[PDB]
DNA sequence: GATCATATTGTCCAGACAGT
DNA sequence: ACTGTCTGGACTGGTCGGCGCTATGATC
């Protein structure tokens, strides 16, 4: 539901640059170039960033207490 | 043996005694479903 | 003009799925049942006549209110599905039926009295969630992506699986090879009652008629004479006028010439039904049997009896032609002869049964009230008298119970099942599920196998395994189910179009017969012209799209069929005229712009719904570039023939059919964020993936279905390589660092419920920590997590047999009993939430949801989307795992032996596509038959700087040397299943035993044992291990000692008070011996003695 | 209001049996 | 002595998990 902190393969941190990547993707730019300029070169980290979908915003609306 | 409870919908604190409760509900909004609040005693969770 | 592209057709299909949805059959069927089905049932029942002289009560209009619930105090409040689920309440709405008393033939003032509560389908027209936006559903605790279409009974979601039954009031003909006879059967329906009327012709040429509740098949001529026809000529042209048919009829009535009058045939029927009875009693019994059993769908009055003979004649021809080769045998599995009973029809039947029982209960109530109080109190206030003589719950407890246990009236069972909530895919699959009335153990070679009429209606791959294979299917993505329309309007339209009525013109060989819903209505001179005119009118929007017309033009017989009933599964097809499809680029542009909807496209006749009967006259083109002048239709989406879970498989055409079936079946067993409101849900078992991911190689339909919003798996960097033999035999090897980094991490939630039930005499349960002085005290440390109110604190670590809700029960026949709800002995975790509310009776109800972190380990089942499944064989550290020259360490390692044996090339294509998508950043389309070509994927992989085959140079993680072979490594979507080793490990040494057989209990929840079945005993005998078998079956299961009398072999009685052992049947206070045997053998001896059988145990010395 | 007797009587293979 | 017909019985094992049901119309 939230972006993982590190890549599952090598442990490279990706949560810092995920929201910038998502914002640039919504602007219409090619996600490959966005990943390239963000330092995400290995396709395992690219797998982690691309395949992740944000869902925590739809879980926060259901309060539990 | 009365205790404080949290409402499911409004979320405000609801106070009632379950031992001698003729009916358990939130008087503020009429909701009949309540949540038991988490205790403030510190709990320790192992990181992975 | 261009010949269109599959992208435009995909856009049209997406618009179709957006407009209608995926649970449209349930919602439409329930809406039809609500709008008129209740009214139809009420009008069918009509009125109730109690035992009151010159008085009756008739039924008026029946309406249904908003879903509301009345508490124990008496307050009526609006009810929501989340509240019903949490508080274990049935989501139902009151039914108000107005009653008009009739006194001396004068109608009185109508009385509106609630007759019960009817359960409400989720997201239906009568539901509170109808028309609500996503924000409104969120504010009510409901997932906006939830499709609805199910029922909530006692807080549990219930889904009505559709039933694939035979077409009602339709005669199907087949030949029995073993019996050497031609048999035709019709399942006539009347008010929920089904009668199987059979007409057969044996080797002797005679015709027999089988009627239910009749023990022997009687002659067709006898029933034909008893049905109203007297002379032989009447039976002669009641069937046909073909000379061969006439000669067969002459032979039949010559053989059956012994009976000439109606009374003799009725006497024969009554004698066969009830032998040894007076003649007039047999006569009236036979008359009632003929009226209420012989084709009830034609009516029950004797006036239509003659017409029933006509319906007999059309049966006889169907028997005769197949016996003479004029016509062929129709397929029983053909979907033109198969209907789909949806939730609406079953709800109508259940409501009819419940309303009939309520009517009889009300009749008894008014009879009793009139007999007790008298005429003065009855007629002084007729409004209050009728209202007080009604018990609504009597109806309600018949409806919801049938929706609770799944048992339907009439012997039908399994209609309603628990809705699958494993993930997003399972719920949709269950809501689009079709079962069959055939037995699961029966080998149905002609029924379980896939049929050619299942194209576009039944998913060809997504079927269960084992005995459920074939008999349980899923609706296709393009499958559409018809909604009922008034048949009288269709019949009037057909008559006004030029169809001569049957009663006006007799059937002729040169005339085209016209059938309406399986009933012959007349003949026309030009059947083809009539069919073309009907199709043109349907395309012009003059008539509804429900009507489907087909023409059967054989050299012998010619027929026209018009179908406008329920249960017909149809598919949308683009109409093609003169080699040009009706769908143009302008229609696609209007669909994309939003100005045109799917219903608009149906209105202009560009795309039409075709059932199995009409499609027999259609010539469909698979692709837009394959259309010719002879083609009559164009396929919208060839990939839409698959089901919802089957479309999850990327490139299913590159995989074997059993592999695709396994992948579709295991898509429902995966774990992920199925629902956004999972935390507030009170499901008894649930799973959550910590970091779910949408697959990089996904079909475009999954975006429209909603799987991308609710993923149920993760993308795994899988390298196909043999690693130390721990991936052998379908096993997989996982990376320790990947698991520690959160890959495939899951949480399992279990919900326990405790109710403060109230017993007779004012005794009730109490929610408090039990005192140590009372009996049944589990232990001091077991209540350490309880509060002063007897409820567990949230976020508290718990273990096996840990007390969650402290409950005390009143003693049976002493101190209060202990009935605390505890965690399962083999389960643990952390208490996630505690909910306190009340049930329908006002008693307190506490639901505790406990969550356990499930880190992947050995034995955890992981499956690919192509049927490749296996448990984790080893948790290999990252330093020991191999790595490629590009610096990629695989997250999973699979054996290379499993890939080619199961013919799974789609897995390799998906790996290539996943690597390409990761490297390029653009998602790779994996849709069936329109996906990205494999060669193109290899081309872009080459252009990206990698090998075309996907192989990479890898170095060993232990030795550090380069591997001599280039290892194929790519991104494959691997999903974790719910078959975790945590919930599957069972270990019992000793514990509870059954009260009957003194044997270990069943299952794992009650610390049961493991069954040593008959086969295990057989192989132990084959091994020659006598003492091992003795230790297993006897010394460890039910070992016991008994006293046996040597004089007669009876079981001696031992008295502890007297302290002596003696045989009561015999005496013999001395010759008694102790024998060691199984308690099951003692139970068998007791059963034999109860069955009046005396077993005499002749004892022998051990040496 | 709180109790209480009664609560209805699918196929296929193999062995035994009237019929000719 | 043959022949079709009526009647009777069985339909692989095991396991995980859930759902749900086992009263009522008179009587004082
Ligand atoms: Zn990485
Ligand atoms: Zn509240
Ligand atoms: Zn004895």
């Amino acid at each position: 539901m939230i972006v993982p902190v590190r890549c599952f393969t090598c442990g490279k941190v990706l949560a810092d640059k995920y929201y910038e990547f998502k914002k640039r993707v919504e602007a219409g730019e090619d996600p490959g170039k966005v990943l390239d300029d963000l330092g995400v070169e290995r396709y395992c980290c690219r797998r982690t960033l691309l395949s992740h979908v944000e869902l925590i915003d739809q879980v926060m609306v259901y309060k539990v207490y | 043996a009365t205790a404080v409870y949290r409402c499911a919908k409004c979320g405000k604190e609801v106070e009632l005694d379950l031992a001698t409760a003729r009916e358990v509900r939130c008087p503020y909004c009429g909701s009949k479903i309540l949540y038991k609040p988490r205790p403030r005693v510190a709990r320790r969770v192992k990181a992975i | 003009e261009p010949t269109l592209t599959p992208d435009e057709l995909w856009l049209v299909m997406e618009s179709y799925w957006k407009e209608k949805g995926f649970v449209r059959q349930h919602l439409d069927s329930y809406n039809a049942f609500i709008d008129h089905g209740l009214q139809d049932v009420v009008n069918e029942f009509g009125e109730v006549v109690p035992d009151i002289p010159n008085f009756k009560v008739k039924f008026g209009k029946i309406r249904i209110g908003q879903p509301e619930f009345q508490e124990a105090q008496g307050q009526r409040r609006p009810l929501y599905p989340m509240d019903a689920r949490i508080r274990n309440l049935t989501y139902s709405a009151p039914l108000y039926l107005e009653m008009i008393p009739v006194v001396n033939g004068i109608e009185q003032e109508p009385v509106e009295v609630r007759i019960g509560e009817l359960p409400i389908m989720l997201k239906s027209k009568a539901c509170r969630l109808y028309g609500l936006s996503d924000e409104e559903l969120i504010k009510l605790g409901e997932d906006p992506k939830d499709p609805g279409g199910y029922f909530i009974i006692n807080g549990s979601e219930r889904v009505i699986v559709s039933i694939e039954d035979l077409a009602p009031n339709k005669t199907l003909v087949e030949r029995d090879e073993r019996q050497n006879k031609v048999v035709a059967k019709v399942f006539s329906y009347r008010h929920g009652y089904r009668a199987l009327i059979t007409v057969e012709r044996k080797k002797d040429g005679i015709l027999y008629v089988t009627i239910p509740n009749v023990p022997k098949p009687v002659k067709f001529v006898y029933v034909m004479r008893a049905l109203g026809l007297l002379t032989d000529k009447e039976i002669v042209e009641a069937v046909s006028d073909d000379p061969r048919i006439q000669q067969v009829l002459f032979d039949n009535l010559e053989d059956a010439s012994d009976i000439s009058t109606q009374e003799e045939a009725l006497d024969y029927i009554g004698r066969l039904a009830l032998p040894g009875q007076p003649k007039e009693y047999r006569l009236r019994r036979a008359e009632h049997i003929i009226d209420n059993n012989l084709l009830p769908h034609m009516g029950v009055d004797p006036e239509n009896r003659r017409a029933k003979a006509y319906y007999l004649g059309m049966m006889a021809l169907k028997v005769l032609e197949l016996s003479l080769g004029l016509r062929g045998e129709d397929d029983k599995d053909h979907y033109a002869n198969k209907r789909l009973k949806l939730a609406g029809d079953l709800l109508k039947d259940l409501f009819r049964v419940a309303f009939g029982q309520l009517v009889k209960d009300m009749q008894y109530q008014m009879t009793k009230t009139y007999q007790r109080k008298g005429e003065r109190y009855t007629f002084e206030n007729i409004q209050r008298f009728v209202r007080n003589s009604i018990r609504p719950d009597v109806l309600s407890e018949r409806i919801e119970h049938a929706l609770a246990t799944g048992s339907w009236p009439g012997g039908r069972t399994g209609v309603s099942q628990l809705l699958d909530r494993t993930n997003y895919m399972s719920t949709l699959s269950h809501l689009r599920r079709v079962t069959s009335p055939l037995s699961r153990d029966q080998p149905h070679f002609e029924a379980r196998d896939l049929h050619g009429t299942h194209w576009g209606r039944i998913c060809p791959t997504e079927t269960p395994e084992g005995p459920n294979c074939g008999l349980v299917k899923n609706l296709a993505l393009m499958s559409q189910i018809t909604t009922g329309i008034p048949e009288r309007e269709v019949r009037e339209y057909l008559m006004k179009m030029g169809v001569v009525p049957i009663e006006e013109r007799r059937p002729a060989p040169g005339l085209y017969r016209v059938y309406l819903n399986g009933v012959l209505i007349g003949t026309v001179e030009d059947g083809r012209k009539l069919v073309e005119r009907i199709r043109a009118d349907r395309r012009a929007g003059k008539i509804s799209d429900v009507i489907n017309v087909a023409l059967y033009e054989d050299e012998e017989v010619k027929e026209v069929y018009i179908n406008s009933d329920d249960g017909r599964v149809r598919r949308p097809l683009i109409v093609v005229e003169n080699g040009k499809p009706k769908l143009t680029r302008e229609h696609v542009e209007g669909i994309k712009n939003g100005t045109l909807t799917w219903s608009d496209l149906i209105r202009m006749g560009v795309i039409e719904y075709l059932d199995a009967e009409e499609e027999e006259n259609a010539y469909v083109a698979t692709w837009p570039w394959e259309v010719t002048e002879e083609h009559t239709h164009l396929e919208l989406m060839p990939a839409a023939i698959l089901g919802i879970p089957a479309s999850l498989v990327p490139y299913p055409e590159h995989n074997a059919a059993p592999r695709n079936t396994y992948g579709a079946g295991m898509a429902k067993q995966s774990l992920g964020l199925g629902w956004a409101n999972f935390r507030i849900r009170v499901d008894t078992r649930g799973h959550l993936m910590h970091y779910p991911q949408v697959p990089l190689v996904n079909s475009r339909i999954m975006k429209a279905v909603g799987f991308e919003d609710r993923p149920a798996g993760q993308n795994f960097v899988v390298a196909v390589l043999s690693y130390h033999g721990y991936n052998m035999e379908d096993a997989v090897i996982i990376n320790k660092a990947s698991i520690e980094r959160g890959l495939a991490r899951s949480t399992f939630f279990r919900t326990y419920e405790a109710e403060e039930k109230r017993y007779l005499g004012g005794q009730k349960d109490n929610f408090e920590v039990p005192s140590p002085n009372i009996q049944g005290y589990l232990g001091e440390k077991y209540y350490r997590h309880l509060d002063e109110d007897g409820l567990i604190f949230p976020e508290s670590k718990v273990e096996g047999k840990d007390v969650l809700v402290g409950r005390t029960s009143p003693p049976r026949f002493q101190g209060r009993r202990e009935t605390s709800v505890t965690v399962r002995p083999s389960e643990k975790g952390v208490v996630d939430k505690v909910i306190v509310t009340e049930t329908g009776d006002g008693t307190k109800l506490v639901k505790v949801t406990v969550r356990d972190l499930r880190i992947p380990e050995l034995g955890d089942k992981f499956a690919s989307r192509h049927g490749q499944k296996g448990v984790i064989g080893l948790i290999v550290p990252q330093e020991d795992m191999p790595w490629t020259e590009s610096g990629i360490v695989p997250d999973l390692i699979v054996n290379p032996h499993g890939i080619p044996s199961r013919m799974t090339v789609g897995q390799l294509i998906e790996a290539i596509g996943g690597k390409v998508a990761s490297l390029t950043g653009r998602r790779v389309d994996g849709t069936a038959f329109i996906g990205e070509p494999e060669e193109k994927l290899r081309k872009e992989l080459e252009e990206l700087g990698f090998k075309h085959s996907g192989r990479e140079i890898m170095y060993d993680g232990i030795t550090g040397r380069r591997l001599e072979a280039d290892i194929f490594i790519g991104v494959i979507y691997y999903q974790r299943l719910h078959h975790m080793v945590a919930d599957k490990m069972h270990a019992r040494s000793r514990g509870p035993v059954q009260v009957l057989t003194k044997q270990p209990t069943e299952g794992r929840a009650r610390e049961g044992g493991l069954r040593f079945g008959e086969m295990e005993r057989d192989v132990l005998i084959g091994h020659g291990a006598a003492m091992l078998l003795i230790e297993r079956l006897l010394e460890e299961s039910d070992k016991t000692e008994v006293w046996v009398c040597e004089s007669c072999g009876h079981l001696a009685l031992e008295d502890k008070r007297r302290g002596k052992v003696y045989c009561p049947v015999c005496g013999e206070d001395e010759r008694i011996s102790k024998v060691e045997m199984s308690y099951a053998f003692k139970l068998l001896l007791d059963e034999l003695k109860a069955m009046v059988i005396r077993p005499s145990l002749r004892l022998k010395d051990r040496v």
